[PDB]
């Protein structure tokens, strides 16, 4: 619910699309566990397609640390100091390949909702409306029922 | 076929006489010129523009953002041309499109900023006294495009 | 810079100092200034429209 | 008691965080909270209806607003626009009236001569030139 | 002060209803419609002779892969291999 | 000549169709308000508290404006000078007042 | 313009004062426009709650 929860404009990090486009996405840290099925398509993400994820955008930095753990993990961290964690537990390597792909997507602003699904910074070109807009004027400027 | 004057005689709206088509053609010939020449020589700065884009029309200018509620099948960062401009003003002047401005004529570029998914919505259905209730929760997805640069090419 | 008005990064003290001295530069007179509109004079929430004419 | 419910209280909180904000006892007592946290999301999935309809109401209040400041109505500029092919929505046409009064008042004096050109069609039959802003251009 | 008896639009005294310009004008397009139906299925192509079996074979071939449809059904086939691949629930480190 | 519009506020139209006829071309340059039709600014210059003797018995004059008034007549007050209604000056409970946004969003 | 943003905003949402006249006119003829000036409703900034309500002076 919206009046439940908080909300947010859309906006860029730091003008993004204005100069060049960087990658908003900084580091991802996976933890894997060397035994344990639910750590299985993280364990064939990280045997086949983590180097080629890395080799594709060396703006990010990857670590896999290769911990027990019950639940494998991949925690996202963003130029603008937002850090996201996921879940991989249990999940397919096409799935986990999706969600980090999905992750170097997206930017590190808050997923609530965006309130006006456009930013501009300059609304009006020929001048924002005003009530005298439109209306003309009188000579001397004189008002209604006036003498001189 | 003569009426005296009186309250329902004539009409009440005043009596309309549109000009003649030929001066008028020469009429118009001169003000595209003008406008032309204007465009030639650079008397406009900051003008913005009316896009279809994905079922919507926006109204853009330079600098600023654009959420799409789907898909694209393109990278971040890759620069695209938005066709379908159907209005584009600067100061002083507006170029109206039937329904849509020419190839030639305007250039809207829009780079990919962000692929992301929406917040969830929930999607609840309820009746009473019925044991009726269902629940979902959908994220769609979003695409957000920089718009960097609307052009205008003297071909008017 | 992009959203800025420029008397958000300058700041400015006396604008009307600054644009005479910027006319006088330019060979311009003088600005006098003219109340352009007005609506509501006597209520405690006015709206003037001063505008400043050169020659 | 072979496996009794240990996490119920998973549960609760998880119908009860959608109650916060709510005022009375049915921001902390289930049994209420659940029903108006139904309610509230029943609400929620039904509204989005009602937005788009209320949004376009509004546009179509400012349009109307904009189009008499012009000495129009709307009904005239819609329909006129509409004629000379021009297709702007209701959102964009309010957008224009309120950040574009130059765009607006072209396009108001441009359905103004459509509706004149139209109202001397009318009387004339074209004979000759049927309008300048008449003819619409044909597609393939 | 202005009551009907009970459910205003039932019964034996009801709430009276009239017609407005909106629901003549409606009802009178939709008899334009009606009738340009009627003269568009005045005049057929075929004389209800020459159409004896213009379709039998089209419509003989569509009921054969109708029953085709409804008699190849079967059990779906059964391998080896996801018996066997149900195995690597427990690949570890190799 | 005809014009569509009258063309004195806020514009002057002229509405152009091109040669190929498949864009309008409208031209619109912004009308300024002439020197005819503007009226001086005022220049008060009220001065009326210099008595022959001292001239910082002014300066002490200066803050002698100060009023107080209880609820009743303050909110009649107020609301006689914004033109509002005695409701929007009676305060509200903590629930209302702490169940408020202090830091919402901005645009622009 | 360029309209320094508080001036902007307060020459946008400004209040008008219009002055009516009465003298034979029909009542409810004066009320509508009255009406539609004191809700705001002839203003492209129209809103429920952007309280963009007018002064009508009728005489
Ligand atoms: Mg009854």
């Amino acid at each position: 619910t919206a009046r439940g929860t908080p909300s947010r404009f859309l906006a860029s990090v730091l003008h993004n699309g204005l100069g060049r486009y960087v990658q908003q996405l900084q580091r991802l840290s996976f933890s894997v566990s060397r035994d344990g099925a639910s750590s299985r398509g993280a364990r064939e993400f990280v045997e086949r397609e983590v180097i080629d994820f890395a080799r594709r955008n060396p703006g990010v930095v990857i670590y896999v640390n290769s911990r027990p753990c019950c639940v494998p993990r991949v925690v996202a961290e963003y130029l603008n100091g937002a850090v996201r964690e996921e879940s991989i537990h249990c999940k397919s390597v096409e799935e986990i390949s999706t969600l980090v792909q999905k992750l170097a997507d997206q930017s590190g602003l808050d997923v609530i909702r965006i309130r006006k699904p456009f930013h501009t910074d300059n609304p009006s070109i020929q001048g924002q409306w005003h009530p005298f807009t439109n209306k003309p004027t009188t000579f001397r400027g004189l008002r209604p029922r006036e003498v001189q | 076929g003569y009426v005296p004057k009186t309250s329902l005689s004539s009409p009440p709206w005043p009596e309309v006489v549109l000009p003649d088509p030929v001066e008028e053609t020469r009429h118009h010939a001169e003000v595209v010129k003008k406008v032309n020449e204007m465009i030639v020589t650079g008397q406009y700065g900051r003008l913005f523009a009316v896009v279809h884009f994905a079922s919507r029309q926006w109204k853009v200018t330079s600098e600023d953002l654009i959420l799409i509620g789907n898909e694209l099948d393109l990278a971040c960062g890759e620069r695209i041309r938005l066709e379908k401009v159907l209005l584009v003003g600067a100061d002083n002047f507006t170029l109206l499109g039937k329904p849509l401005l020419g190839k030639d004529l305007v250039r809207v570029e829009a780079t990919v900023i962000e692929k992301t998914e929406s917040w969830p919505r929930i999607i609840m259905r309820f009746r009473k006294r019925k044991n009726f209730k269902k629940k979902r929760i959908v994220t769609t997805p979003q695409t957000v495009l920089r718009i960097n640069s609307i052009e205008i090419a003297p071909c008017l | 810079m992009t959203g800025k008005e420029l008397f958000e990064m300058w700041k400015i003290i006396n604008p009307m100092g600054l644009l005479v001295e910027e006319l006088k530069k330019r060979n311009v007179s003088a600005p006098e200034s003219r109340l352009t509109r007005q609506s509501g004079g006597t209520t405690a929430l006015p709206l003037y429209f001063v505008g400043l004419y050169c020659d | 008691l072979r496996n009794r419910v240990t996490d119920r209280y998973f549960r609760i909180q998880e119908v009860l965080k959608h109650a916060r904000h709510f005022r009375g006892r049915k921001n902390r007592c289930y049994r209420l909270a659940v029903r108006t946290v139904i309610r509230a999301f029943v609400k929620c999935t039904k509204a989005r209806y009602l937005k788009k309809k209320n949004m376009r109401t509004l546009w179509i209040n400012r349009i109307t607003a904009a189009s008499q400041e012009h000495g129009l109505k709307y009904p005239a500029l819609i329909g006129n626009l509409v004629k000379c092919q021009v297709e702007l929505n209701r959102k964009v046409l309010a957008d224009l009236a309120i950040y574009e009064p130059k765009t607006f008042k072209s396009l108001a004096a441009l359905a103004s001569r459509r509706r004149h050109e139209g109202f001397a069609a009318a009387l004339g039959d074209g004979k000759e030139p049927e309008g300048i802003f008449s003819r619409v251009v044909q597609y393939h | 002060r202005g009551r009907i008896p009970g459910r205003q639009w039932i019964g034996k005294h009801r709430r009276p209803r009239f017609v407005s310009l909106r629901a003549k004008q409606n009802m009178i397009r939709r008899l334009e419609i009606e009738a340009e139906n009627h003269y568009w299925l005045s005049m057929p192509y075929m004389t209800r002779e020459q159409e004896r079996g213009h379709a039998a074979v089209r419509r003989r071939e569509a009921f054969e892969a109708i029953k085709a449809a409804a008699t190849s059904k079967f059990p779906p086939h059964r391998f080896i291999a996801d018996q066997l691949d149900h195995l690597n629930v427990t690949k570890k480190w190799s | 000549t005809y014009s569509p519009l009258p063309d004195d506020y806020n514009c002057n139209v002229e509405l152009a169709l091109t040669s190929d006829g498949r864009t309008i071309v409208c031209y619109h340059p912004s009308v300024d308000i002439p020197y005819e039709h503007t009226k001086p600014i005022p220049r008060p210059d009220p001065v009326h508290n210099n008595e022959e003797t001292h001239d910082q018995v002014l300066k002490t004059r200066l803050e002698e404006k100060v009023e107080h008034l209880e609820e009743g007549p303050m909110i009649e007050q107020l609301s006689k000078m914004f033109f509002t209604t005695k409701h929007r000056w009676y305060p509200h409970g903590r629930y209302h007042r702490c169940r408020k946004n202090l830091n919402p969003p901005k645009d622009r | 313009s360029s309209f320094s943003r508080a001036p902007q905003q307060w020459a946008t949402f400004a209040r008008i004062w219009y002055l009516l006249d009465g003298k034979m006119q029909p009542p409810g003829k004066l009320a509508a426009m009255a009406s539609i000036r004191l809700q705001g409703l002839h203003k492209p900034v129209y809103h429920a709650l952007s309280d963009c309500g007018d002064h009508v002076v009728i005489m």
